[PDB]
Formats: C-alpha cells, sequence, structure tokens
C-alpha cells in the first residue's frame, strides 16, 4: 500500500502510436575549463606547392 | 616538470655497466609523451615492484 515500483518499464510496439516508438537521442555537452583546447575538427589541409 | 598544468614526459634509453654509483657523463633526452591535463601537481611517489 502506497509502495510502487518507481523503475517502470516502456512499451515498444509497432502497431501502436507514434508516441510508443523508440528515438535515440544523443546530448552533446561542452564546457571550458583551464585546460588547453584539445579538440579540432577545423583542421583543413590543402596540396603543397 | 610542470608549465601551467602541460606536463610532459621525457625519456631516454642508453646502456651502461657499473654497479652502485652513476655514470659521471653526458646524454641528451628525448620527449615521448604529451599530456595536456591541466591540473596542480604537488607531491609524488616512485612505482616499485
Amino acid at each position: 500500500f502506497n509502495c510502487y515500483f518507481p523503475l517502470q518499464s516502456y512499451g515498444f510496439q509497432p502497431t501502436n502510436g507514434v508516441g510508443y516508438q523508440p528515438y535515440r537521442v544523443v546530448v552533446l555537452s561542452f564546457e571550458l575549463l583551464h585546460a588547453p583546447a584539445t579538440v579540432c575538427g577545423p583542421k583543413k589541409s590543402t596540396n603543397l606547392v | 616538470k610542470n608549465i601551467d598544468g602541460y606536463f610532459k614526459i621525457y625519456s631516454k634509453h642508453t646502456p651502461i655497466n657499473l654497479v652502485r654509483d652513476l655514470p659521471q657523463g653526458f646524454s641528451a633526452l628525448e620527449p615521448l609523451v604529451d599530456l595536456p591535463i591541466g591540473i596542480n601537481i604537488t607531491r609524488f611517489q616512485t612505482l616499485l615492484a
């Protein structure tokens, strides 16, 4: 009595509506500290002349 | 050494032949692994087997 399991299970069925469809959500967090920049990506190199 | 959290690793491998003391010669070093962590280090400890 007044004691329910908090970790309830989801429902994933292909015959149900759109609200029961599984979505893979990826959250990217970005912060700044006193450490120097280690991530790259704009480093574009061309052919040497 | 540690310069504002920028830790570097210097290494050198050379064969010698002595018993107890260190050789009183000259030898340079080579940097191997750069670790830009960005933390302050005040103590250390030598690992033994």
